[PDB]
């Protein structure tokens, strides 16, 4: 009986490596988007306002 | 029939540890993400003022 | 680019640990489980080829 | 604006400080050098919330969903939050970046250590030569009468 509890265990770590993956492969491609938005709002914002 | 059961138990507890350590692993590349996610929204933010 | 390529080979080493010692070796041990606890009656008939 | 100005002029010359992390060679013993002060900060950060992402995980898979957790978790998570704020403001991003990048070689040093200790032990053949595995940690010595059975028996 605890043989079985612990195969179950073992795929409920393995399910949750698969979410930790794809968590981390999400997180890796929102640092490059929010890069991208910070130098573009420095750009079409800031960038314009000495001449005025 | 005794001695096959304490080998099948010995086996699964080093798969759990190494399981683990995998999570562990993954799970400090997630916190050093979000740490540099936090840092750009501050650096927006200043920019905003 | 240096960061996330540093990463990129922190995820690829973790990759490799994975492979080496998860997939060879541990689907064969799981099924065998299923048969029912019968004190192992010595009936001649049923023993299979091995 | 002369004071921003200022402000912003400062941050950039704190970016020019280049900062010296040691050299991880493994079998070189214990000696004395200071850890940069942005690599422990940083290290701190990224550990408390390793904690914070552990204890989410530890109760994801021990289905006792004790209720009196979540106050405690966003306690945590602002205690984050205000230290993870205060490294953005004491430290410069070039250093904070660098700080990351020698944690994520760690991390993956730790990783291959694992790899090589674990390949030495499959190629002996089943001579028991149980030597001298040394260290650790535990034997709280407190525990009562039972029965046992020493397993290392072959």
């Amino acid at each position: 009986q605890n043989i079985q509890e612990a195969c179950l265990l073992l795929d409920k770590k393995q399910k949750h490596i698969q979410i930790l993956i794809k968590g981390n492969s999400s997180s890796k491609s929102q640092i490059r988007r929010s890069s991208v938005e910070a130098q573009k709002y420095v750009q079409d914002k800031l960038l314009p306002w000495p001449q005025e | 029939v005794k001695g096959d059961y304490d080998l099948q138990m010995a086996h699964q507890t080093s798969c759990s540890s190494r399981q683990d350590l995998v999570c562990d692993h993954l799970m400090k590349q997630k916190a050093s993400f979000e740490l540099l996610q936090l840092g750009y929204e501050l650096e927006l933010r200043k920019h905003r003022d | 680019d240096k960061y996330l390529s540093l990463e990129e080979q922190s995820t690829a080493a973790l990759t490799s640990f994975t492979k080496e010692h998860f997939f060879e070796g541990m689907s064969k041990f799981v099924e065998g489980s299923d048969e029912n606890f019968q004190l192992v009656q010595l009936n001649v008939n049923s023993f299979g080829e091995d | 604006i002369q004071y921003r100005c200022e402000q912003l002029q400062e941050i950039r010359r704190a970016s020019q400080r280049e900062v010296m992390f040691s050299a991880v060679d493994p079998d070189l013993s214990s000696s004395t050098f200071l850890e940069p002060e942005v690599l422990r900060d940083v290290r701190e950060v990224c550990k408390l919330r390793f904690k914070f992402l552990r204890s989410l995980h530890d109760d994801s898979i021990s289905s006792s969903v004790h209720p009196g957790k979540e106050d405690l978790r966003s306690l945590s998570h602002q205690q984050w939050m205000s230290m993870a704020e205060k490294v953005w403001n004491t430290h410069t991003p070039n250093h904070i970046l660098a700080a990351l990048e020698r944690l994520t070689l760690n991390s993956t040093q730790e990783l291959k250590k694992l790899q090589f200790s674990q390949a030495a032990d499959l190629s002996k053949g089943p001579s028991c030569q149980l030597k001298e595995f040394s260290e650790p940690i535990t034997q709280s010595r407190s525990c009562n009468e039972s029965t046992h059975l020493d397993p290392q028996e072959t």
